[PDB]
Parts: C-alpha cells; structure tokens; sequence
RNA sequence: GCCCGGAUAGCUCAGUCGGUAGAGCAUCAGACUUUUAAUCUGAGGGUCCAGGGUUCAAGUCCCUGUUCGGGCGCCA
C-alpha cells in the first residue's frame, strides 16, 4: 500500500541556501 | 422644517434646553475641550507638536535587539543590577504608565507577545529638561523607540533603563486597559487590530493557523506532491449545485463565475501527465453563514496517480496525527463545542482512525434491516426510508429524495458518535458522484469521509476515469439544474474531452483548512480563525 | 484517417471490451517503482543482459507502437518527464494468447501498467520486458502527429493537457516557478515573517490603482468588490501587532486581457515593521539574486523578448542592483530641467509635462493628469535602458498616493521600483503612517475619482481609523509573480506560465 | 543595518521531518 | 427564508413598580524617586441602536427599521 516513492520536486533537505540580509 | 415637528423632537430639544439652562446655572452658580474627547485633545497636541518642529512620525528608527530576544538574554540579572556598559535599543507600544513621582517613571512595552518594563529616572536619562518633555509627550498605547541599558529593578523585574526615548507613532485613541479588554464579538471582529493588541490568544491563533498550512505543504512536497495555480474565475457556470459568484468582465463583455472547486482542472493537469499535484486555495460558495460555514473557504486539494481511497485513508492518517503531534505537542486535545463554560471533549487523533462502512452501521444504529444495496434507487427504498425517517422522529425537508433522507439519518445517527477522528466509507452511489463504483459491493462507491468531533474536515474518493459514465453524470446534473434554458453551459465539455483522452487511475482529497484550524485552537466560531470576518457596515450619522 | 472515425471505432471497441467482462478501468495497479528511478537504478546493465530475478511494475502512457514482427513489439512508455522501452516478447510474456490479445487491444496514448523484468537490448537500451501488461485507461482520440506536434499557440493554450503530453518544455516552465513560489516563501519564513490570508471580498476596493471586479453577496445583500490588493489588510496587521507579515496571493483586475496581462495573478506582498525602502532595497537585491542562481544555477540568465529568433539579452543578476533617480535620470534624458519637485501638484508643471509630451511625441490618452504623464514619460524614457535589474527611486507623492514622503527632498516619496528587462517586477515604499496626510491623499483622489480618472483610489473610513491607533515605522514590498517566472523561463508571454489562462471565446 | 533577528515561526531548525506514509 | 434573543460613556458593566442614567477603568488637572492592574486628591462625559408613537413625564411601553449572538434551513 504504501505508494512509490517519487523525488520532491523542489529538492530536499533545505536545498535553497536562503540567503537572510 | 416639520409642523411641530414629532413629539420626539420636541422633546428631544427640552431636555437639551433643560441641560444647557442647569449646565450654566450651576457652573456660573460659582477653550477647555471635555476629557472624554480624547481624540480631539490628542490630534491638537500632535499638530502642535508638528508645527514647532517636533514631528512624531520619524522615518527610520534602528532596532538592535528584539524584545524576545532581550527577554532571552538578560532574565539572568539579579534585582538591583545596570548593566551601564551595554547600549541596546528596543521598540514597541505602550500599554501602561505608572508614574511614581515626577522624575521616576514605569511603562510597560508590549510587543511579539511579551512585556518587557522601562524604568525611566531623570537620573539616568541624558538629561532632565528633555526627559520631562518626552515623558509629558508621552501617552498609553504610543508605539516608542528605548535606548537604554538592561537592568533589574530591587523588586526583581527585568526592564531597560532609557537614555533616550524617541516617539515613534502616537495614538489618538483611548487604549482599554488589559485588565477588562476587548470581549464584544462585534467589536472585535469589526476592529481585528484591536483585538491583537488587547487579547494575546488570536495572535497565537493565527500562528498554529499558519503552522497547519506550512505542515500539509511540507508533507506533501516530501511525499513528491507539484504545487499548482488553477484558475479563480470560469465562463462556465458548471453544474455543481452550490450557487456561485457572479461578476461581470466589461472587455469580454460577459459574466464570470467564481471557482467552486478546482477538481476539473487537477483531473486535467493529472491527464497532462503530472502524477501528484496539490493546491492550497480558497474557494467561493454563494450560501449561508454558519458557526463552521463560510461564503469564501480556504481547502487543501491534491490528487495522486494510481491511487485509490484505501492509500488516501493511511496518507489522511499520518498527516492528520502528524500535524496534531507537532502543533498541539501531543496526540490528545481538548475541544469545548459550547464554549469555555461548557461542556468539554476529549479527542484523541492516535495513528489507526476508527473505520466505519455507513450501511452496516446505520442498521445496527437505526436498528433494522435497510434494502440491499442495489436496491437504493427504487421508490420503495425511498417510501421506507421516510417511514423511518417519520417513526425515529427525524425531519428532512422537503424533496424528501433517498438521498436527502439517507444523509438526514447518518447525520442524526452516525454522527453523534464521531467524536474522535472517525472514516465513514462507502456512500451509496446516489449520495455521491464523481467516484468510481466499488469494486465489490454493487450500489456502493469508493469514498471515505474523515468526521472530528461531529465535523467533516477531510472528504476523498477513487476518481472515476470513465469518460461516457461521467458523460452521463454531468448530462443528468445539467438536467436537473437547468430547468429549460440549455446544458450547454452546465456542462465541462473540455474536461470531457480531457477524460475521452485518458486519465489514470487517480484518487482524490481535499481538506478545510478552517475547521482544522478552529479544532485545534479550540474554536467553536469558524469566525475566529478568519483574520478579517464579513461584517456589514453600522449605518453611521 | 479521420480523427471522427478513430473516436467512434475505438469508442465502439472500448464498449465491446466493457460488455465482455475484460474492464478497461481497473480500479487499482500497484505501481512498485517510478520511472526515473527504474533509468537511474538499472542504467548500469550491460548491453544485453537480462535480470530474470527482478519483477517490477511500472506505468506510464504509451507514446509509440513499434511492430517487429508477431512476436515482438516495441513500446515507448513515458512517465515523469523520461522515456522508458517495452519490448513484449511472446516468449517472456505470461502466454501466447494473451500476448497477441493484449497487443491487438493497446494503441499509443494509451495509459497502461506493464508487470516485467529489467534488462537491456543488443543496442544498448534500457527496457522492461513485459511479464504482463495490463491497460489501466484507454485514449479514445487520435493523438496528433509524431512529427507534427502541438505548435499552434491558440490550441496549446486552450488544451494544456495536450501541451503536456506533446511537449516537455512546458513541464519544466511549471516547475520552475513551483520552485519561485517555494523559494520566496521559504526566504521570508527564514527571516521570520508570518504567512497570512486576507479577503478576496471587499466591501471597498482598494490598496492599488485598478478596475475592479464586482460580486454580489447572498447572505449580505450589499456588493463586494474583488481583491485588487491585500495592502490595507496587511497594515491592519501591523497596527495589531505582527510585525512582519507576507502573503502569496491571486489579485483580481478588471482590464483587457492580451499577451502580457491576465483578469487573475498572482502577487507576493510582506510587510516589515521598523524598517524603511534602504533595507527592502537590501533585502529585494539578496532575495532576487538568490532566487536567480539557486533556481537557475548562475547569475546570468538570457532573455528573449521576441522569441528564440529575435536578438537574445544577456541579464546579470550580481546581488548589488543598479539605482538611479525618476526626476533626475528623467531631466538628464530629456536634456532640460523639470520644475521644482515641490511644484508638481499645480497647473503650470501638468502644462510644461503636456508640452514636453507632445514635443517627444509620446502618447497618453485623457485624462492628461500630471501622474500619468510622468508615468508615460518615464515608461518611454527611463526604462527602456533597464536592462539589467534596476532601483528607480524617489517618484513623486503624485504618483503614489500612500507612501511616506522623502526625508529631504520635498514631493517625492520614499518608494523604489525594480525594473529588469524593461519591465517592472517589484514595488516597495515606506509606509505612510500619518492619519491626516494619509486622509489628504484620499480626499485629492476622490477629487480625481469625481472628474474621470475612474481608476483613481476609493476612500475607506476603517484604514484611517485603524491609523489612528498608530502605525509602526513600517515598509512594504510587493512582487509579481508572473513576470519573474517569464523572465526565468525564457517566456516572452504570460499564458506561457499560466496553467490554463483566461483566453477569447472562440465561435 | 540588517534588521534584527526575529526567530522562525515554524519552529526554524527543519522541524517539519515529516513521517512519510 | 423562518424562529428566538441582544444593543446603556472610549473598555468592562448596573439601572426597581416611567419621575432628572451611574460604577470601575480610561481620559483631564495635581501629588508622591522601586511601581507592576501603583496609590491618593479633584473633574467632566452617553443623540442609553436609529425613526415614529403612547404618556404630564420613556433606557424603561407599543411600532418600524439597523446591526449583531444563536437555532433551523442552504451548501447534492
Ligand atoms: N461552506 C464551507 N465553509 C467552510 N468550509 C467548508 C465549506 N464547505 C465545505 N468546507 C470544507 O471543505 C472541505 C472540502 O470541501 P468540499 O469539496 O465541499 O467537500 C469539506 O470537507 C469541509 O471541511
Ligand atoms: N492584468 C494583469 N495581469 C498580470 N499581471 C498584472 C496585471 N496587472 C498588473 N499585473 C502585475 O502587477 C504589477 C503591475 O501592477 P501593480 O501591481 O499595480 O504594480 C506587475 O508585477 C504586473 O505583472
Ligand atoms: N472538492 C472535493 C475534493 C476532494 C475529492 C477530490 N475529487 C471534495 O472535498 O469532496
Ligand atoms: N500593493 C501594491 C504594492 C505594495 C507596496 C507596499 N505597500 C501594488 O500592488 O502595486
Ligand atoms: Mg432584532
Ligand atoms: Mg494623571
Ligand atoms: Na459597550
Ligand atoms: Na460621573
């Protein structure tokens, strides 16, 4: 039952470093 | 004006002649604005103090340190300490002001849901003309600028003592005093700043509101979920029951009717190719107002390839008790449907949900034996189902239709009992289209409802991928809601178009994030969880 | 053949499989593993081999229907955006029988599940050879050409379905702005702002200067005008006590619908407390330029506004953006002095604008007004040299009726505009926190409102009041986002962008 | 310049390790 | 749509059998250099939701609205 696993889009584990000024 | 006016008038002018006559014969018996015009007392001192060159309203003022963070920092003093080597500057509204003598003042800044004290003593400040002028200056609720040092005061309480406070947007208003606050439903709702500033609950809220929305986004982005935009307004005005927003566009020169649901176009984007999508939105339904009713509404949908509701009931599952964990800390909450003065429920949101099928469990609540399943769309079901409905002293309204009838006595008999988190699962296939028949029991459909305290907060089903079926649906939706005229335009014809095209095998679900947010704030007002409710406005003179 | 007759014929089929107990909508296929993980994990087989020991499920859309044979046929499965091969054999299929029932039945388009083993082909391809392929849901309609796919704009627009499955681009263009959204919201929920929702429905328009759209409530008798911004709302709660708040949002606009302009768009708008246009000038220049690099991978990007064979611009995105003044940078391209900024709200500086108009030639249909001159003047001459991402600041308090004015410069007012590629992405000013100057500026644009100028503000009683309780220091800051993800995805058009968007109705 | 530090609301240290199905 | 209620000072609330509406807080003026809901002294205020009526007199009674808290519905 539990469903495929697909990659998240957005990468993962924080990939956008955000940079706060 | 009016002969003789109205009894009214005339006697409404009296009193006041009454009143000036006393007024003058008292005081005299012996311009200075009245003390409860506070607005006007305070507008003029404001002016005056813009035309000698001390605006109150200055650009920039550099916060160093947040009062959080102060708080953080330095509640290790011990009482009596001035850290006189250590220069910070803080901000936020006043909301009290004890004077204890002429060169010793106390106020209370609040703000980001703290207090933190300024002991302002003439002593300290930078010198004692200008801190009379400012402390004069100075009113409750005036949003101000400290710089100062931290310190503790004999008694033990943190505060900053200011070498110079800079006024940063005064108020013209009487602020309440915390100690009564703000409890009129009308006033706060009608003034949501307000009730920010004077009750520290909704700010909290507001926050657990938005936690719950940044958790499903979380959870279903790792899961591997596409966020999407699907369009707000539609030519079409669909065959969904729900009456809709009507508005007119001047250069199409045509109306536009507002977004119900999104199904359709998530159905067409999964056709598209793209297997997982979801979408946070609002939608627009032209109906009644409710304590868990609302005209605009904000729903999470998603919709997952090569799914069916048995995957949704676990995926429900984990988000629901997910979320409860993280938010609330435990798995256990308190809910007061009646208020804080009633009575109170325990809900548990444990991992397993209870799992009930509504046909078999409406037989053994409502106590007898209802038609087979295959059975439901003959008027003898519907005869017996009003029979009971009659004998068990339950009242529908009319179209007394199975289906009406059908709901009435789930919602008065399997419905009482949801007071955890509860799956009612296959609906008869006349309560609800739009799902693929069950696999297994004839009459039936693949759908499952998620009730939390008598309240449903989720609703899922298999989609049905059948493109003449769904044909067949819509025509009968368009027969019924037209009533002559033409189904022309109560009909999707591209999203059927999208569906003789193909579409997977896809399972829908959609969530109210309200009701979610008003259970677990313990919120019986679907009002409460609104930052700015619907009011019409107080005709004024 | 005709695309008709392929509708009725396999219509026809499809209901002959349906009465012949052989469903062609199975109600569940357990997929074991997606497609990129099936090229990503078994991409390492040698050319040739055959892993019999692994039986995996996969699905996807048939895209091509190669026939070799009796015995052996050729499929292209396509899933998330990848191309995987079927090559059913008879010998590895379940059975003979089955194997030319279920070959007789499938044809491209189709959405099936195929059950089989890994492996690669003598050419060195990867495939799954079927153990069984079952048809999870049939495609009634002649998909379009191989060669001939969907080109035409009109029809692309209309059917995204088909864009979809046709073209890729178009599954790329959406997930770069998902990854837009995600990165803004994430960006402002690290600085520590509060995501919030305000009202689509409000009784007043206003906040922006735009047409709105107008509702009829049920329960209230009265009308509600759409959201054309959340401005007023998103200040509220700053007066309440939040300081810094944001919103990602659809705003609503009553205009004409062409290439470059929707009825609905979305828009972000945070709003911080004690702060001022220096620091969201900061703030826009790391946020953009970060954006820009994780999403892209570099700071420069190429544009081009009038499609791939037109002249291609190359736009750097270094974190410092240029900043340049609208009075100034306007008297240096025009070659003259403009009158006194503090002389702009008369009649004598709207009859100069009028003159220096029409002796450049530049159009501005009536009402001729000072602010939609200025406006005009600045669109022919300023931005058309923004290239580059670009501050213009210090616009004149005529032009924006709720910023707070300049420190030291009187008539202008504390705001700035990002401008790259010659168009206008961004919008921030200090906020105007006065009661009484707030209420002056209302009142002269209900002035306008009265004579022409329609799209003027409209007046509300319940933001001043809320003013009156006092307003921080505060900045506010507004993004379109429809305009980022064009310039990011190389769309010189907004439907590019646009799941589905608003188009004419066709007869 | 920058303005000062005001902590995540959402709790700011990757809370959200969500439990996947 | 129908039904049952509410509306009194900026905020929190009294007001009898119709006989001049009044408490705390807030606000205004003045004391008091360690107070936290500071305290102490003195002062003013409301078309009692708005309109009409009955009455010698109306917060108080009758009748219209206005705006709201709920309950039915409505959202298949
Ligand atoms: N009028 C409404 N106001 C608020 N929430 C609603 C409303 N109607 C439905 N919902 C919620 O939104 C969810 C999905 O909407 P629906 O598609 O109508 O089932 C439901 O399960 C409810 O929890
Ligand atoms: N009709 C429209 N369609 C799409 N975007 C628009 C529309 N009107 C304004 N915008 C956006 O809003 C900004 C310009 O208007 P404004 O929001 O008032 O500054 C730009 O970011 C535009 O992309
Ligand atoms: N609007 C739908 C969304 C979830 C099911 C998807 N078909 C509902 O809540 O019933
Ligand atoms: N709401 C404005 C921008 C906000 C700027 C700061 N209040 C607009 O859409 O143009
Ligand atoms: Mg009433
Ligand atoms: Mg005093
Ligand atoms: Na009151
Ligand atoms: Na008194």
């Amino acid at each position: 039952m539990p469903m495929y696993q697909v990659k998240p889009y957005h990468g993962g584990g924080a990939p956008l470093r955000v940079e706060l000024p | 004006s009016e002969p003789k006016l109205s009894k009214n008038e005339l006697k409404r002018r009296l009193k006041a002649e009454k009143k000036v006559a006393e007024k003058e014969a008292k005081q005299k018996e012996l311009e200075s604005v009245d003390p409860n015009q506070y607005y006007k007392i305070r507008s003029q001192a404001i002016h005056q103090l813009k035309v000698n060159g001390e605006d109150p309203y200055p650009h920039k003022f550099h916060v160093d340190i947040s009062l959080t963070d102060f708080i953080q920092k330095y509640s290790h003093l011990q009482p009596g300490d001035h850290l006189t080597d250590i220069t910070l500057k803080v901000a936020g509204r006043i909301h009290a002001k004890r004077a204890s003598g002429g060169k010793l003042i106390f106020y209370d800044l609040r703000g980001e849901g703290v207090k933190l004290q300024v002991m302002a003593n003439s002593r300290n400040y930078k010198s004692e003309e200008e801190f009379i002028h400012i402390n004069n200056k100075l009113r409750r609720g005036d949003i101000i600028g400290v710089q100062g040092n931290p310190g503790k005061t004999k008694k033990g309480e943190l505060s900053i003592i200011p070498y110079e406070i800079t006024l940063l947007s005064p108020c013209l208003h009487m602020l309440p005093h915390l100690h009564f606050g703000l409890k009129d439903k009308e006033t706060r709702y009608r003034q949501r700043y307000l009730d920010l500033i004077l009750n520290d609950f909704v700010r909290q809220k507001f926050i657990i509101r938005s936690k719950i929305i940044t958790y499903i986004r979380s959870f279903l982005d790792e899961l591997g979920f596409l966020e999407i935009e699907t369009p707000m307004m539609n030519i079409i005005p669909g065959g969904a029951v729900a009456k809709p927003f009507i508005t007119y566009h001047n250069e199409l020169d045509m109306n536009l009717y507002m977004r119900i649901a999104p199904e359709l176009y998530h159905k067409m984007l999964v056709v598209g190719g793209i297997d997982r999508v979801y979408e946070i939105g609002r939608q627009f339904r032209n109906e009644g107002i409710d304590l868990t009713h609302n005209p605009e509404f904000t729903t999470c949908e998603f919709y997952m390839a090569y799914a069916d509701y048995h995957d949704l009931m676990e995926i429900t599952e984990k988000m629901v008790s997910g979320m409860v964990k993280h938010i609330t800390g435990s798995y256990k909450v308190t809910y007061h449907p009646d208020g804080p003065e009633g009575q109170a429920y325990d809900v548990d949101f444990t991992p397993p949900f209870r799992r009930i099928n509504m046909v078999e469990e409406l037989e053994k609540a409502l106590g007898m034996k209802l038609p087979e399943t295959n059975l439901f769309e003959t008027e003898e079901t519907r005869k017996i189902l009003d029979d009971i409905c009659v004998a068990k002293a339950v009242e529908c309204p009319p179209p007394r239709t199975t289906a009406r009838l059908l709901d009435k006595l789930v919602g008065e008999f399997l419905e009482v009992t949801c007071i955890n988190p509860t799956f009612i699962c296959d609906h008869p296939q006349i309560m609800s289209p739009l799902a693929k028949w069950h696999r297994s029991k004839e009459g039936l459909t693949e759908r499952f409802e998620l009730f939390v305290m008598k309240k449903e907060i989720c609703n899922a089903y298999t989609e049905l991928n059948d493109p003449m079926r769904q044909r067949q649906l819509f025509e009968e939706q368009a027969k019924a809601k037209a009533a002559g005229d033409d189904e022309a335009m109560f009909i999707d014809e591209n999203f059927c178009t999208a569906l003789e095209y193909g579409l997977p095998p896809t399972a829908g679900w959609g969530m109210g994030i309200d009701r979610v947010a008003m259970f677990l704030t313990d919120s019986n007002n679907i009002k409460e969880v609104l930052l700015f409710p619907a009011m019409k406005p107080e005709d004024k003179k």
